[PDB]
């Protein structure tokens, strides 16, 4: 601001700078041009070029940024809406909730069962209803076809009280909206970031001399995205998929404003449905397909494009720009981030530049699981069409040895919503119709398995081909795989090869598929399989970072890269559903474009320790908790709390030669003779007597016309011979629990590998939510002795809902875990948590951990040598010990917790870190200011408000479930009742909703906790030896399953944090108001204080 | 400096200004005394001479059964024309004059006893078309083993009864044995000549073994389904002249000469240099028996016959993977000595996919894939229930085989007796035995037996002779087992789902070879008679799935498939479809070609040399060869857990793979760079269709580029040993073509590259940058450098910018500004700070600069030659010159007066 | 130009980075700075 008469450096003609090292770098007496919108933008990075020549940037941003925070609310809005609400606070009152019905005016339009079954020499016969018919021909229309059997809408919106629909002009009174839009943000200069190259002179009486100032222009964003991008309401299903969602009143498209407002230039304006780029709510059916105007293109708005800066390093000739972290622009429950990386060049040795960007999902297309070591069929590939949206968050790109990494978090492909709500089923599955809808931005993936459908994508008109489901609906049923078909031979060739699809037509088979959550989502989420580019099964992205990240990312190519991108024919949408009905994967791109360079980019990639399967979730089991330390296990120190994680040692074990087909089994999952596994909490049987298998009486009557009916005519097939057999197995799985494990029964597991990551990451945060019925009050309390009984859980006395609760957990467990029962956290118990009440209908739903450790948290990457590094995420220091050169049998990252209890609870504990290091002696550490705790604006103003916003703070719907029978509790799944209304009748189960409210109730809600004063003082990680994190004796021993291997060494090793990696790091107070650090080689110092001068040669000069 | 052929006959010097030199275009027919009907293949640099390897449109080679010297060159009908390998040294006063200097000649192998006898009954399935279907390739499947060793009606009693039929355990009582010849893809034998139709659908068309009835009947309904040159049918056959002929496949006008001659010509394909030696090898579009080793030193006549594959017996990697190879060739004890088999007379898979060859310090690599042979039988009468078939099984490892790619690799299933057939486990079909040893589904039960399916009373009157598959694959029987063994679709449903090893099929085959191994092969081949066989110890060989995504129906490979995968329309190659872009219509037999092998021009830390990294191409992914220097050695490491450090397969992206695999023409390593180029021309694309459509896309050109990252060898004493495979990394390069024809290549630096192109008779130029990997084409400057003057340079002009900027010589009074009057001529001469101060230039690109030498022209006043660089980085001046060639550029030598004496 | 004793090192919640270990002729950093300067 107040430097006078600035120059940029005298450059040569071919672009030298003249530089003698006394007389100092030549002078041009003119600094760079836009003084006046140049000089107040605040410098926030400097970076080093060594491949030239003493080069040196400084990221100018915009001070806006700076004092964020302490804007008005009024402009910046939070994108939840709170206002007065003094009629308690329903959570459901801003959920679309009415379900869609059969129209009265377009009956005859559904889908047809095809008129003949093509014999085709089918010597196989089958008694049970005739497959569907769809196929959609060009003919010769403009704006219609032939016959579009995919646009077919039986359904419609119920009319209640008018149409339920999504549109913003009045499902948002008050809408989120950004700042300055993308197009705003790049005509204006003096609001928008810069980098500018200089030279310093330490020696010189010319000390600083300037070379040239670049500015970011999101303009390279919009005009580097992906065509498809630009109608992200549609998806290359788009047509099926639309109109399912639609109905369901779920998300349109892939990353439409409505779930992902951040990046969208109108914000929630357009939170609709309308305009998605194709023909949409036309009557004639055929008519609908059509490409027409776009008006939700994705965008970089103000916000976005903030959080788009920050970290950026610079190779070659060139400078990247890799994205901020958000915390910037990062308001109560809006997550903005980094979307597409920047790049700067520069010719004729740094004499002129230009201004690029690229969107990260080119960068990340070629993604294959034999690249990361860690958890395999992640949702992080793509197709050809780039309607995935990573965004990172940056933990700092850093030259790590001979390596370029990238670390820190990403987003998701939304593995959540994956599946779908039959059409009569939306008021009695709250949680994931919230979940999906877009008033829970909660990314966690809650477990409702009585619901799904059969196939999550069976187009509206084969629907309702049997709507009453007594007949069990062969196209369309509720999910339930204890019906699933056999994969027989004489059943598949039966039941779907004769029913041959061609290109212009596809078959939609009446075969009964069906599999709990686990087959849904290897079936439908974009899993990484060893071909990039491979994920053509695409739903949505998700909230906000759920994945822990670290990748490495070639200089040499990344250097070649163009700036600008060219698109070929594939990457947008197709033409007309005609050429849509014949997708590929696979295209010939038109060679004079050059988008698919960009993809083969990311050498590997790993987000926690490299291990599989539930033995992961073991790991899961053994890192501990800092809102009390006490691990998940809880065993060391008979109606003992369980682990709620990993399953291993729960309820019985059941063998999984019995599961099924009874055939093929003894040494398929299992390497042992006795294939002896632990069905898990919530798990059934026939009786102590028997218990391997159960038989089928997981029949399902819809009306009461008898149970599901096998070996009726129908029910049972018929192969050339007339031997009538059924196609539904003899022996089921003995769980179908929200914590389901099961290896061989892959249609009735539950513990997948988005739940693995998304549990590692949130639990390392520390704010899983929690599922209760009773809060702490008189008369309902949730008491410990006589009504928690963990050892008999396949009755009442587990506690376990079996409905709302996180997929992959026990909610009785985690709470004992938690301490919300017991002294685990506070003194007094704190008499909350779950019953399994079977004298009525139970009423439940979820609320925060009282900690609000959000989840774009992250450190500053500290390189701690060139085969290691790490940072600081929330509360907890990872460090990616064995990621650039993993070793076998070790674990494959270290942890370091939190002291500081009061930094643990505050309400917003990042505005305590002020960055990263490593310290010289060989130990990174980070800063703590407790008197910098940026806590709410306002004590919900001065009236307390039931719903008070945080970090971590979401709409947890409520969850009303019929009432359970004592014995055998979950033969079937429990089937929920119609909750819309219940929100009225527990707001005392509500007022936990609050964080506020939770640490009141547990006694931490104020300095009350005792202990440090405020705590301010210099944390740093543990000493990790290089055999730190080692598993080598862990691991192996094939006498049984390396789940169950590993749990015992870890019961073996329980009380011995410190040596497989987890631990609290060190502490250090000294007084003082720490602001910052700074370095030097020698030593870094903090807050500039510590003036040093060369003790060790001070006899010399 | 720079050699590359525009056509088939003609090669000439080409400058770093990409122009071609006058008076060097060689017609290297006239010049190493060749007949017209001569072509050259492809050529070699080596110290500096461009080897050349030639092959002609005359050859006729004749097979006889009879006679020691059974395969000899068509003397009798003017057809000797064999092949010949010319050493080249352009030793001269430095110019650019090629001249003979050794003719070496290639000859006919000789087939010594054992080896004639099994070749008297050899039969080659006809070759692979580019518009071939996956349809064509497989064909009516044959009896099951049990119903082949008990007949039928033995159902009820498999258990009792297999014991006693050397199969004891058998728990597959559906193992298929192969595919019936009677009708199908045309099978025939060397002595034979291969028809021209291959079958559209191998389900009912086709005639395959049976010659007779091929000739009988089928060739004149063929040729009527598919007549060779659209109201035409074609509906059961494709004629494929056109397609055989562009694939390289010498033609009687339509009908081709016979397969001996055809397989001759196909191997005369490619050459390796060493020191000591330099090899020739076989085309990777058809199979090749039989290799050259041959030393320099020998005579201008010598009789450099070849060596057969089967004559030198190769490592896989592992002993077992030796014994799974050897077993499913032919039974073992004949005991009809007549009928001659590969395992009857033990020999090795004798049809290699060669993709491509190269040697680097002396040592050359080969790598591509291994065809199938099995035993084929020639009873005809009692005619055997198996008659008329195929033998083969794919030896899939079992789904119960523990951790461990060496145990994967060394269970025991698929030894003899076919195991793998239809079963149905959990939610799912694993078409892969669930079962190995003595595990069951109630645990151990007698440890699983098997052998070759062959039953005993047939045993003395079985006539079982081998034959070859022109496809790495080895059962073409339309069954999903086969189907998923091809296209990778088996995992163990292990927690750690580790991919199964098709242990006989779909193998890749690759491996540095030693010159001493070499020198043996040379003296095996010196033996005649009582043939000497060989070993090979430095090579490995790892089965290479074909990419999966490439058939319609299957999605995401994985061990839990979808049901719907289980029915015949998706998991039977009739009923399965190709979504290939890569020119192939099938997407079941995999294709390589284009090896080329290279040392690493980045830094090694001291103690150990330079490495090199050898890649060879393949559909749908590429694949680095890494080798630890230290010891010249394929690079492993000790946990034999791991899959072996030296291959590390990388797949394709869409805009690659779609890059068309049948216009492999050349290969310029960028040495200094360190980035290897694929040249790709349409071209040499088929002019004609299948359908006889003519071919639209005949036209353009582009190429694919390879670099290394993930983590090196020897980088630092850190990565002296590594633990993961380095991985290459294809891309696309971004020079590309849809209407030009390229007339060559030019690697001219680390940071620009240069392409010349014919499209309309006139030569295009479009010099490219090289962003280490990457090029751009610049037209600023592409065009400048056209201003050549018809010659070997661009000119240079002081009024708008070109390939040399603008230099501006600073005024006359430029010594009586600076003051340099005073100092000394000496002092100015001896000062190259102050020399470069006469002049100021304006570069037009990135790493060009102007400078100044030493000169004289008077005690006041000196001239000052002006030397500047150009794209290739070499400084030029008048006095420039290169194959004692002047390049006489026309720099004004500025004139400086005011010179003292003092 | 001089150093200011009143302008305070500091780090934006971003990036946080205002300490670059400068190598090679002149190592040090370029210290990023902010008025500690409340209310």
């Amino acid at each position: 601001a107040k430097m006078e008469n600035p120059s940029t450096v005298q450059r040569g003609l071919n672009g030298e700078p003249i530089f003698d090292p006394f007389k100092g770098f030549g002078l041009t007496g003119n600094a760079p041009t836009d003084w006046n919108e140049i000089k107040g933008k605040v410098p926030v990075e400097v970076v080093q070029s060594p491949h030239s020549p003493n080069l040196y940037f400084v990221l100018l941003v915009p001070k806006v940024a700076l004092e964020y925070h302490n804007l008005n609310n009024q402009v910046v809005k939070e994108s939840l809406e709170v206002k007065a609400t003094q009629s308690s606070f329903n959570p459901t009152q801003r959920l679309q909730k009415d379900s869609p019905v059969k129209d009265s005016s377009k009956q005859g339009e559904k889908l047809s069962e095809t008129t003949a079954s093509s014999m085709s020499s089918g010597m196989a016969t089958s008694t049970r209803a005739k497959a569907l018919k769809v196929e959609v021909e060009r003919g010769s229309q403009s704006d219609s076809l032939l016959k579009n059997d995919f646009a077919k809408k039986p359904l419609k919106h119920k009319n209640s009280s008018g149409e339920v629909k999504l549109e913003a002009e009045k499902e948002f009174t008050e809408a989120w909206k950004p700042l300055l839009t993308t197009d705003q943000i790049a005509r204006e200069k003096g609001m928008g970031a810069t980098v500018v190259s200089f030279y310093d002179a330490p020696y010189s009486e010319n000390h600083t001399a300037f070379g040239l100032v670049d500015h970011i222009d999101p303009k390279k964003m919009v005009e580097n995205y992906p065509p498809s991008w630009k109608t992200p309401k549609w998806n290359h299903h788009g047509i099926w998929d639309y109109n399912a969602r639609n109905l369901l009143l779920q998300t349109t498209g892939f990353f439409n404003p409505r779930r992902h407002p951040e990046w969208f230039d109108e914000g929630q304006a357009k939170a609709d449905n309308t305009s998605p780029g194709f023909k949409v709510g036309d009557t004639d059916h055929k008519k609908d397909g059509f490409k027409k105007n776009s008006s939700s293109p994705i965008a970089l708005p103000f916000e976005a494009y903030f959080a788009n800066i920050g970290n950026m390093v610079a190779i070659g000739n060139s400078v990247f720009i890799f994205g901020g972290n958000g915390h910037a622009t990062k308001m109560f429950t809006t997550n903005p981030l980094s979307i597409g990386v920047f790049r700067i060049k520069y010719t004729d040795n740094f004499s002129k530049s230009s201004v690029t960007g690229w969107p990260y999902a080119v960068l990340f297309g070629g993604l294959i699981n034999p690249q990361t070591n860690g958890l395999k069929d992640l949702p992080l590939g793509t197709n050809r069409w780039f309607e995935y949206v990573p965004r990172m968050a940056v933990s700092g790109v850093k030259w790590v040895g001979n390596q370029l990494v990238l670390a820190g978090t990403l987003t998701m492909g939304d593995t959540a919503t994956v599946p779908r709500l039959k059409y009569d089923q939306l008021e009695k599955h709250l949680n994931l119709v919230a979940q999906g809808q877009g008033l829970l931005r909660e990314d966690l993936q809650i477990f409702t398995p009585y619901g799904w459908a059969n196939r999550p994508d069976i187009p509206v008109g084969a629907w309702l081909q049997d709507e009453m489901g007594s007949k069990f609906g062969p196209h369309y049923f509720l999910n339930n795989p204890d019906i699933q078909d056999n994969v027989n031979n004489d059943t598949v060739e039966a039941l779907i090869s004769s029913y041959k699809n061609t290109d212009k037509l596809k078959h939609v088979y009446p075969y009964r598929y069906s599999g709990l959550y686990a087959w849904q989502l290897f079936n439908w989420s974009n899993k990484l399989t060893n071909t990039p580019l491979s994920a053509n099964f695409v739903n949505e992205n998700s909230y906000a970072p759920n994945s822990l990240f670290a990748a490495i990312l070639n200089e040499d190519l990344l250097t070649g890269l163009s700036d600008k991108i060219f698109y070929g024919k594939e990457n947008e949408f197709a033409e007309n559903e005609a050429d849509r009905f014949n997708q590929l994967l696979s295209l010939n791109p038109n060679p004079n474009t050059n988008w698919a360079r960009y993809l083969n980019v990311v050498q590997r990639f790993t987000t926690g320790p490299n291990l599989d399967s539930s033995t992961f979730d073991q790991f899961l089991d053994f890192l501990p908790w800092i809102g009390n330390g006490k691990p998940f296990s809880n065993s060391p120190s008979s109606s003992t709390p369980l682990p709620t994680f990993s399953n291993i040692n729960v309820g019985v074990k059941s063998m999984i030669t019995q599961h099924l087909n009874k055939e093929n089994t003894r040494w398929v999952f299992i390497p042992n003779f006795s294939p002896d596994i632990w069905t898990g909490a919530g798990y059934r049987v026939q009786s102590a007597n028997q218990k391997n298998g159960i038989p089928f009486e997981q029949v399902k009557p819809s009306n009461n016309s008898t149970p599901f009916d096998p070996n009726s005519d129908d029910n049972k097939v018929t192969p050339s011979g007339g031997s009538s057999k059924p196609t539904t197995y003899p022996a089921l799985p003995n769980s179908i629990s929200p914590t389901s494990d099961w290896i061989n029964a892959l249609t009735f597991t539950n513990k997948n590998n988005p739940q693995r990551n998304q549990l590692l990451l949130r639990s390392l945060l520390g704010t899983i939510p929690v599922l209760i019925n009773k809060s702490g009050d008189s008369n309902d309390q949730f008491n410990k002795d006589s009504e928690q009984k963990w050892d008999k859980t396949e009755t009442n006395e587990g506690n376990l809902p079996g409905f709302g609760e996180v997929n992959g957990l026990y909610n009785a467990a985690l709470l004992h875990t938690y301490g919300f029962f017991g002294t685990n956290t506070n003194s007094t118990d704190p008499k909350i948590g779950f019953k399994a009440d079977s004298s009525s209908s139970s009423s439940s739903t979820l609320v925060g951990s009282g900690l609000n450790w959000t989840s774009q948290d992250v450190g500053n990457l500290v390189v701690i040598n060139d085969t290691s590094f790490g940072f600081q995420l929330g509360g907890w220091f990872i460090t990616f010990t064995d990621f650039i050169r993993p070793r076998t049998g070790y674990l494959g990252i270290t942890l370091s917790s939190l002291q500081d209890q009061t930094i643990i609870w505050a309400d917003q504990p990042w505005t305590s870190f002020k960055g990263s290091y490593l310290d010289s002696d060989g130990t990174p550490k980070s800063l703590w200011d407790p008197t910098a705790l940026k806590s709410l604006p306002n004590s919900s103003t001065t009236y307390d408000t039931n719903p008070t916003l945080s970090p971590s703070f979401q709409l947890y719907q409520p969850n009303k479930v019929k009432a359970y029978q004592t014995t055998n509790t979950y033969n079937k799944l429990i089937e929920p009742v119609d909750a819309t209304s219940a929100a009225t009748n527990m707001t005392s189960l509500l007022k936990l909703l609050t964080t506020k409210n939770i640490k009141a109730k547990l006694g931490k809600g104020t300095a009350s906790s005792q202990g440090n004063n405020n705590g301010g003082g210099v944390s740093q990680t543990i000493n990790t030896i290089t055999t730190t994190g080692n598993i080598s004796e862990g691991l192996k021993e094939e006498t049984s399953i390396q789940a169950e291997t590993l749990k015992k060494f870890f019961d073996s090793k329980q009380n011995n944090k410190s040596e497989i990696g987890i631990g609290d790091s060190t502490f250090t107070k000294m007084d003082g108001k720490l602001t910052g650090v700074v370095s030097t080689p020698l030593v870094n110092l903090i807050n500039g204080q510590g003036a040093t001068s060369d003790s060790d040669t001070e006899k010399i000069s | 400096t720079f050699l590359v052929k525009e056509d088939s006959k003609n090669v000439t010097a080409y400058t770093p200004f990409a122009t071609p030199i006058t008076d060097s275009k060689s017609d290297l027919v006239s010049l190493a005394q060749l007949d017209s009907s001569y072509q050259i293949a492809d050529q070699t640099i080596h110290n500096t001479n461009l080897f050349v390897l030639f092959k002609s449109r005359d050859v006729k080679v004749k097979y006889e059964s009879s006679g020691s010297n059974n395969i000899s060159f068509d003397s009798t009908s003017q057809g000797e024309k064999p092949s010949y390998v010319v050493e080249f040294t352009n030793s001269t006063n430095i110019g650019i004059k090629w001249t003979m200097v050794k003719k070496y000649q290639l000859d006919v192998p000789n087939v010594s006893s054992d080896m004639n006898q099994v070749l008297k009954n050899l039969i080659l399935e006809q070759p692979l078309t580019k518009y071939t279907l996956n349809s064509s390739l497989a064909k009516e499947k044959g009896k099951t083993q049990r119903e082949v060793h008990l007949g039928s009606g033995q159902a009820n009693q498999w258990t009792s009864q297999r014991n006693q039929h050397d199969l004891n355990n058998n728990p597959s009582p559906n193992a298929s044995t192969g595919f019936k010849l009677t009708t199908g893809n045309a099978y025939r034998k060397l002595s034979e000549s291969w028809p021209i139709y291959e079958p559209i659908d191998g389900t009912k068309q086709g005639k395959g073994k049976d010659s007779s009835g091929w000739s009988s009947t089928e060739e004149n309904e063929a040729k009527n389904d598919a007549p060779s040159v659209s109201s035409g049918t074609f509906n059961k056959y494709l004629n494929t002249k056109q397609a055989l002929e562009s694939i390289g496949i010498l033609f009687d006008d339509q009908t081709p000469r016979n397969v001996i001659t055809q397989l001759y010509y196909a191997s005369t394909s490619k050459l390796a240099v060493t020191n000591n030696h330099i090899v020739v090898m076989g085309n990777s579009f058809l199979p090749s028996m039989w290799y050259w080793v041959v030393e320099r030193s020998a005579q201008e006549n010598a009789s450099n016959k070849p060596t057969w594959f089967a004559n030198t017996n190769l490592d896989w990697g592992e002993d077992k993977q030796k014994q799974f190879v050897e077993n499913q060739l032919g039974y073992k004890e004949t005991t009809s000595t007549n009928s001659h088999n590969f395992h009857s007379k033990s020999f090795t898979q004798p049809a290699y996919l060669i993709s491509g060859i190269d040697s680097v310090n002396d040592q050359i690599i080969f790598s591509g894939f291994k065809a199938g042979s099995v035993g084929y039988d020639s009873s005809s009468s009692s005619s055997s229930s198996t008659k008329d078939q195929a033998l083969a099984w794919s030896t899939t490892t079992s789904l119960d085989s523990k951790t461990g790619y060496k145990d994967l690799v060394t269970n025991d299933t698929g030894l003899n007796g076919p195991i793998n057939g239809s079963f149905s486990i959990q939610d799912t079909f694993s078409f892969v035995v669930p079962y190995s040893g003595n595990h069951t589904n109630n645990g151990t039960t007698g440890p699983i037996k098997t052998a070759y399916p062959v039953k005993k009373d047939q045993k003395s009157t079985v006539k079982i002779n081998s034959l070859i598959n022109a496809t790495p694959l080895n059962s073409y029987g339309d069954e999903g087992i086969g189907v998923f063994d091809a296209l990778g679709l088996n995992y163990n449903f292990k927690s750690n789902q580790e991919r199964l090893p098709s242990r006989t099929d779909q193998i890749f085959v690759y491996g540095i070879v030693s010159p001493n191994e070499l020198r043996s092969a040379k003296s095996s081949a010196d033996s005649t008679g009582s043939d000497t066989k060989v070993n090979w110890s430095n090579t490995q060989s790892r089965y290479l799935p074909v990419p999966y995504n490439y058939s319609e129906g299957i999605i995401d490979a994985d061990g839990f498939k979808r049901p719907e995968n289980r029915g015949a329309s998706v998991t039977t190659f009739s009923g399965l479809k190709s979504i290939a872009p890569d020119g192939f219509a099938n997407s079941i037999a995999n294709f390589s070609v284009g090896l080329k092998a290279g040392i690493d021009p980045n830094p090694v830390m001291s103690g150990k040399k330079a490495n090199y990294g050898a890649v060879v191409l393949t559909r749908g992914g590429v694949v680095r060869l890494n080798f630890n220097p230290g010891n010249d050695s394929l690079l492993s490491t000790t946990d034999n857990n791991i899959a072996p450090i030296s291959f590390s397969f990388t797949p394709f992206t869409a805009a690659e793979s779609a890059v068309d695999l049948t216009t492999f023409k050349e290969v310029t390593y960028n040495q200094e760079s360190g980035l290897w180029s694929y040249i790709f021309d349409s071209s040499l694309k088929p002019s004609h269709d299948g359908k006889q459509t003519p071919v639209t896309d005949n036209m353009g050109f582009s190429v694919i580029t390879v670099s290394r990252t993930g983590i090196e060898l020897n980088q630092d004493q850190a990565t002296t040993t590594l633990d993961v495979a380095p991985s290459a990394l294809a891309v696309q390069s971004g020079i590309q073509s849809t209407t030009q024809t390229l007339t060559g290549v030019l690697p001219l630096s680390e940071e620009f590259s240069a392409v010349i192109a014919k499209d309309s008779d006139q030569n295009k130029i479009d010099i490219y940058k090289n962003n280490n990997g990457l090029f751009e084409i610049d037209t600023q400057l592409s065009n400048s450098v056209a201003t050549n003057n018809g010659g070997l340079a661009p000119s240079y002009t002081e009024n708008r910018v070109d390939a040399w900027g603008k230099v501006e010589f600073a005024d006359n009074s430029v010594l009586q500004a600076r003051n340099l009057v005073d100092k000394t001529v000496d002092e100015i001469i001896n000062t190259p700070e102050i020399l470069n101060s006469f002049f100021r230039f304006t570069p037009a690109f990135e790493d060009q600069k102007a400078t100044l030498v030493a000169t004289k022209q008077s005690d006041t006043s000196l001239s000052v030659s002006p030397r500047i660089q150009f794209l290739d980085g070499n400084f030029y001046d008048l006095n420039s010159t290169i194959a004692g060639v002047p390049l006489n550029i026309g720099f004004p030598s500025r004139v400086f007066a005011g010179f003292a004496a003092l | 130009q001089a150093v200011d004793e009143t302008l305070t090192p500091w780090t934006w919640n971003n990036n946080n980075f205002s300490s670059l270990k400068i190598t090679g002729e002149n190592p040090g950093s370029f210290g990023l700075v902010r008025s500690q300067n409340d209310n």
